[PDB]
């Protein structure tokens, strides 16, 4: 029976991860044609975009106002933990800039470091001494937090270790039904869980197709794939070059046509559509068995 | 000014197929083939197929097929479709 | 006992939320120290240690879970009397540390009675079915469905020590895991009018009220295939008798020599002897059968987490 | 501090289900005409431009008597007009203003976006269709030539202005520096305020001096739901589960008088009737069979055999020593598995990109 | 395959076998020279031809319109048929 003294900062740090991920979002729309006309340049510079918004975000809500977007929204404020007092002494500008070194900058530069770690794998002995120390560094910051996190639990005074180590709190500067409605969307969910339990059982596929007739051997337009590629990957991720997603793992040839698919696609396919055989994506024949390639031998 | 003068051989000047659609139309007028230099797509008629193998190179500006026209295809950007600008 | 069954189910979610979120700490720590390996060989009693040290910090010192102060729920005992230590400790005992016993003990019961049953003196349906019937996973859903309707005891371990949540129409979720658990026992008796592996090392959680996670789940946690011959018959697959596999590393320590060790030698998802051994895309073998059954639950290597495609594994030979 | 300010996520929310509105109509559209081809055809053909107007009059509707739009009102925000009741209220002049916003506006960046995405596909096409049109052609020619060029290369860059600008007034807007989350707010001087309680009295008293009502505002958050639960998703995997299959298998697994022997027992290979090299298998497991030593860097090629890495990437390349050691004398007259799996002579699709490094 | 045919061999009028949007041009050619370019689009003239000729749709008919015709128009008018690709098909051609 005591006040809520920890929940307002775990929702804070939520709602500062939920917020640059939607200013992200709003990067990647802007980027969204340009490079031709994928990922593409949004993410190759993710962690460049990540940066400039954490600097931006910086810049604007822990510098200015000292409460990160989403600790305003609780009604929480950093406080100098070392200064004790009803006072509530703002963070010093040295405690604001070392959080915001670490916060902002160092997450991008440990980001690039592990990611170069990662391209040297090939390695050079060097390289696997560094990996091993960062390994080793990754690991005690591991320790540290998930110890830190516990401590929390009990004493919900710092909610991160760069909080406890540069004594900033978040403290509530002044006193300044959100539960009916969730207690909806319980019913919501209970709901929506029963429909995906029930619908499976009917079948939906069969229903879906059913549906659709009710409602309402030329060659294939996948053709031009190589033979890499496995056509049923192709048209169920990209919904050119053979990529690692998309390569025949374990070729299997269609009997009438003699394309290859995965062995995995291929059944999976002809068994959907039971006796019915499933129409090849290559040459757009009829396909109602599948042996293993041949592999170009007799 | 672009000139298409014509183991057929065919010689552009004052443009580079290498950016261009080269279609080859005989005349006893049915479309023989095409070319697309860029990508090297290719493709014939059924009279004609096999037996007619085209290409081009780029570096003598020359197309090879294997009265005979060649024509430079034109896409258009209003209600976009294929037309045969430059006859021989 | 003046609280809402709604309000206790927000609470359990978050609760749920962060011992799953502690849970995976624990794991991640485990694979930065030992392999990954190691990692999902205790990824079940890291679990279970992530649920009781939440509820050592929380509960047996007095204090409120995060998900009670979410919800603004005091534990009081049957606020005007709160448990005392004795009843809070016993709590946790009851709620974590025995149904992992008990699930870690059942193995070998549902052994011995398997074993008695085949020594004979319906009996049949008990030994086909004996694996469902001896799960707690319906027991838990009887729980759930009593409490949706009664909307007291959100876990059978607070009747036994008489724990309530006090402040400072929803009897449809009832009835929708009443329907769901009469129409699973239903097609079961219908018929006669695969392996779980448990989570790996990442659990996925989550606070949104719309996630569908394992901590956002109301109801039950838990036939379109031709028998496995007929499909190789389609597919001109010669399938081996059930039970037998074509380069089951258990017939001999020379069915495949370069797989030394008998660490190396053993699947970490069924723990038996690789049989059928099938590499994912990332490199790790596990028998054929139970990659397949994991990625078809999860996409996703139990090992690494690297993305596993169902169609990209590759038996070895 | 400042109650009736929305958060950004909640304005985040209601530009979010007001951007899934005109795909899912749409979407029901196009299945209605598929039904009856006949009447709705022509609506769905044209179906930009009405929904502009149906959205034109129902925004309308909700900005004179709720006071914000439809999904700002179904997120209990209102627009008020920034600089008592009366002085913030809209007038007519502000209605119309903050129509063109709410309607106006999207539907022109739909129209783009959408020439633009159906441009694309020719832009990347190539050369050979993108030849501009020579000079004298008919205006409607060099019209649609400059209305392409406009969206290839002006439009990207007005579409991350578009978006940029929104974000940068979102970060304004934040903590205050701004006043307004959308720098089109700005240009009208309009402001999204959240529905206090003498609001929504003023709304239901107004309701009660007068069934669509209720039936679209359970529409829209089954919109949401549908929308937030990631339902579609979640069904098609329980319904595209993966199925329960046996292993798959590979076809070839279960002194000139030698020369004989070994075109006999080689594989002939397909494209040409040319006779492959094969190792033999291995006398025991733990060897690779082309170098017929222990297994130092197991990889599995296409046909599940695990060899030593290098030995079976240069026997894919065709450079293996013992390739070369029986291509002397055999060139020609002999395939060597160049390109193959070495035991059963196979061959692998993805040469040496696809294989396999197991990890023991 | 796409069949192109046209009903006299002036308003020439020219027919296709199914829906080719309006992908349709046409050719003029003069005995013993090269075809010229006459209306790349189902409508478009091509630069420097007279505006006396025009092109006209409706629906899968198209029509090639000479208001008042010329002693030098003498010639055969063919009617061609493109695939989005650079698939092409002819007419039979009309003499005037
Ligand atoms: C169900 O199957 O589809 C769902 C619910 O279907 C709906 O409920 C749609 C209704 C939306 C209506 C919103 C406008 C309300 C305007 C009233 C104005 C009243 C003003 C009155 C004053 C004049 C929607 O999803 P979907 O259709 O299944 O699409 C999913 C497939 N795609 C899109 C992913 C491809
Ligand atoms: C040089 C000595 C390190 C300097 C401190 C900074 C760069 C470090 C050391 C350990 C780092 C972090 C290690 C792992 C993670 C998780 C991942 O989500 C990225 C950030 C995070 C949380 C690191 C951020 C920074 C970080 C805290
Ligand atoms: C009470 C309301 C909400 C639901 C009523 C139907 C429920 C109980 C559902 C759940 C599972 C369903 C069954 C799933 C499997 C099949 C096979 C298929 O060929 C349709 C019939 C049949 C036999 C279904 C009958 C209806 C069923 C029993
Ligand atoms: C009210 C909503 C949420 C509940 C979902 C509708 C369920 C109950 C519907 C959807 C499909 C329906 C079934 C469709 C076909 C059959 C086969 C018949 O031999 C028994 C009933 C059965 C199996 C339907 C029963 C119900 C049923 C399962
Ligand atoms: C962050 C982690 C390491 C905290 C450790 C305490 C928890 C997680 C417990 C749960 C299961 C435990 C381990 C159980 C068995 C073994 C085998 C041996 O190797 C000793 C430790 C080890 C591997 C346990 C270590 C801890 C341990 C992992
Ligand atoms: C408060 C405490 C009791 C919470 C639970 C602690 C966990 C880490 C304990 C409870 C039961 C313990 C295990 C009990 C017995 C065995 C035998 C052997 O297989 C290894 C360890 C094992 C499997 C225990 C491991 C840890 C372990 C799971
Ligand atoms: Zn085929
Ligand atoms: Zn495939
Ligand atoms: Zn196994
Ligand atoms: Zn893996
Ligand atoms: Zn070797």
């Amino acid at each position: 029976t005591r006040p809520a003294f920890r929940v307002g900062q775990v929702d804070a740090e939520l709602l500062d991860e939920e917020l640059v991920e939607l200013l992200r979002g709003q990067v990647r729309e802007a980027l969204r044609y340009v490079g031709g006309g994928g990922s593409g340049v949004a993410q190759d510079w993710e962690a460049e975009i990540s940066l400039a918004l954490r600097a931006v975000l910086f810049k604007l809500t822990v510098w200015d106002h000292d409460a990160t977007y989403g600790a305003a929204l609780q009604n929480l404020k950093y406080t100098d933990a070392r200064r004790d007092g009803p006072a509530l002494a703002p963070p010093s500008r040295w405690q604001k800039a070392l959080y915001g070194l670490v916060t902002v900058g160092g997450r991008y530069l440990w980001a690039k470091w592990e990611d170069w770690l990662l391209e040297q794998d090939d390695p050079s002995p060097r390289v696997k001494r560094l990996a091993r120390w960062t390994s080793s560094l990754s690991t005690l910051h591991a320790s540290a937090a998930l110890v830190s996190f516990l401590v929390f639990l009990l004493h919900g005074r710092y909610r991160t270790l760069l909080d406890r180590l540069l004594r900033m709190r978040l403290a509530p500067p002044t006193s300044q039904v959100s539960f009916e409605y969730l207690n909806r969307q319980l019913v919501w969910h209970a709901f929506t869980e029963f429909l995906l339990f029930v619908l499976p059982l009917v079948g939906i596929n069969r229903w879906r197709r059913w549906l659709a007739r009710t409602w309402r051997d030329k060659k294939g337009e996948y053709s031009f794939l190589p033979e890499r590629t496995c056509a049923i990957c192709y048209r169920d991720q990209n919904s050119v070059v053979g990529s690692a997603q998309t390569d025949i793992t374990n070729p299997y040839e269609a009997i009438p046509c003699g394309c290859t698919y995965c062995f995995v696609c291929l059944a999976t396919r002809i068994e959907r559509e039971e006796g019915e055989g499933w129409p090849c994506l290559r040459c757009g024949e009829l396909i109602k068995e599948c042996k293993p390639w041949n592999g170009d031998v007799l | 000014e672009v000139q298409l003068v014509e183991r057929l051989s065919c010689a552009a000047s004052g443009f580079n197929l290498y950016s261009s659609s080269i279609h080859w139309v005989r005349q006893a007028l049915e479309w023989v083939a095409y070319i697309y230099s860029s990508s090297g797509s290719t493709s014939y008629a059924d009279s004609v197929k096999g037996r007619f193998t085209i290409s081009a190179d780029t570096s003598k500006n020359t197309a090879y097929l294997q009265v005979y026209y060649c024509a430079r295809g034109y896409y258009s950007w209003y209600k976009a479709s294929w037309a045969l600008a430059d006859y021989w | 006992p003046y609280a809402a069954a709604p309000d206790i189910i927000r609470a359990h979610q978050k609760d749920a939320y962060f011992q799953g979120v502690l849970a995976n700490r624990l794991s991640d720590l485990h694979r930065r120290l030992r392999g990954a390996r190691s990692a999902h060989a205790w990824a079940a009693e890291t679990r279970t240690f992530a649920a009781a040290l939440y509820l050592c910090l929380t509960t047996l010192l007095g204090n409120r879970t995060l998900g009670e102060e979410y919800c603004d729920l005091v534990q009081v005992e049957e606020g005007p009397l709160l448990p005392s230590l004795p009843r809070r400790a016993g709590y946790i005992l009851t709620a974590i540390v025995l149904p992992h016993l008990a699930s870690r003990a059942l193995p070998s019961v549902r052994s011995a009675i398997r074993k008695r049953l085949q020594s004979r003196l319906v009996l049949r349906y008990l030994l086909t079915h004996l694996t469902p019937l001896t799960s707690g996973a319906h027991f838990r859903a009887a729980t759930l469905a009593v409490f949706y309707f009664t909307g007291a005891y959100y876990e059978l371990s607070k009747w036994v020590w008489g724990l309530r949540y006090v402040f400072t129409g929803y009897e449809v979720l009832g009835v929708l895991l009443v329907v769901q658990m009469a129409v699973r026992a239903w097609l079961h008796v219908r018929e006669q009018l695969r392996t779980a592996f448990g989570p790996g090392t990442n659990v996925d959680v989550s606070l949104d009220e719309h996630a569908f996670t394992s901590n956002n789940e109301l109801l039950g946690g838990g036939s379109s295939q031709r028998s496995l011959g007929e499909i190789g018959a389609m597919a001109h697959t010669p399938v081996l008798k059930a039970g037998r596999a074509r380069y089951d590393l258990g017939t001999s320590d020379k069915v495949m020599g370069w797989i030394k060790g008998a660490q190396q030698r053993k699947c970490t998802l069924c723990l038996e002897e690789l049989k059928d051994p099938a590499a994912t895309q990332c490199g790790h073998v596990f028998c054929w059968a139970c990659i397949g059954d994991w990625v078809r639950e999860k996409p996703e290597c139990p090992l690494c987490r690297r993305e596993a495609m169902v169609q990209h594994i590759l038996p070895l030979r | 501090i400042d109650e009736h300010k929305p958060s950004l996520f909640e304005l985040l929310s209601e530009q979010q289900l007001a951007a899934l509105l005109p795909p899912t109509v749409r979407y029901l559209l196009t299945v209605l005409t598929q039904r009856y081809p006949r009447y709705l055809l022509r609506v769905l053909n044209s179906f930009d431009e009405l929904y502009a107007l149906a959205a034109l009059v129902v925004e309308r509707h909700y900005l004179r008597t709720r006071g914000g739009s439809f999904t700002e009102h179904f997120y209990g925000l209102k627009r008020e007009r920034a600089l008592v009741r009366d002085a913030l209220r809209l007038r007519p002049a502000d209605v119309w203003r903050n129509l063109l916003v709410i309607v106006g506006v999207p539907y022109l960046k739909r129209k783009l976006d959408e020439a633009h995405e159906a441009d694309a596909p020719r832009a990347m096409m190539g050369a050979a269709y993108n030849r501009p049109p020579l000079p004298g052609a008919p205006w409607r020619e060099r019209v649609a030539f400059w209305w392409r060029c406009f969206l290839r290369r002006v439009y990207p860059a007005v579409n991350a202005a578009y978006y940029l600008s929104i974000l940068a007034f979102n970060l304004a807007y934040l903590f205050d520096n701004s006043k307004y989350h959308s720098p089109f707010l700005c240009l009208i001087g309009t402001r999204v305020r959240r529905m206090s309680a003498a609001d929504y009295r003023a709304i239901e008293a107004l309701e009660e001096r007068a069934l669509v009502l209720p039936t679209s505002i359970f529409a829209l958050k089954f919109l949401e739901w549908w929308y937030a639960s990631d339902f579609a998703k979640q069904l098609s995997r329980k319904a595209a589960e993966s199925l329960d299959l046996p292993p798959p298998v590979v076809a070839g697994l279960p002194e000139e008088e030698k020369e004989r022997r070994a075109i006999e027992r080689a594989p002939v290979s397909a494209s040409s009737l040319l006779p492959i090299y094969t190792v033999p298998p291995p006398e025991n497991s733990d060897q690779c069979p082309i170098c017929e030593g222990e297994i130092t860097t197991a990889a599995a090629c296409q046909t599940g055999i695990v060899y030593c890495y290098p030995c079976i990437h240069k026997w894919l390349t065709g450079t293996h020593p013992r390739q070369e050691k029986f291509m002397a004398e055999r060139a020609g007259k002999w395939e060597s598995g160049e390109g193959r799996c070495a035991v059963t002579g196979r061959r692998v699709l993805g040469g040496t990109e696809g294989l396999r490094r197991i990890m023991v | 395959d796409i069949q192109m045919t046209q009903s006299p061999s002036v308003t020439i009028t020219c027919r296709a076998s199914q829906s080719v949007s309006s992908a349709v041009a046409w050719y003029q050619q003069k005995p013993g020279k090269a075809p010229k370019l006459l209306i790349y689009s189902a409508s478009s003239l091509y630069s420097g031809v007279p505006s006396r000729f025009s092109g006209s749709r409706s629906g899968t008919d198209f029509t090639l319109t000479i208001s008042s015709l010329q002693p030098e128009d003498f010639a055969t008018y063919y009617c061609q048929q493109g695939s989005s690709l650079g698939l092409l098909t002819f007419g039979q051609g009309t003499k005037v």
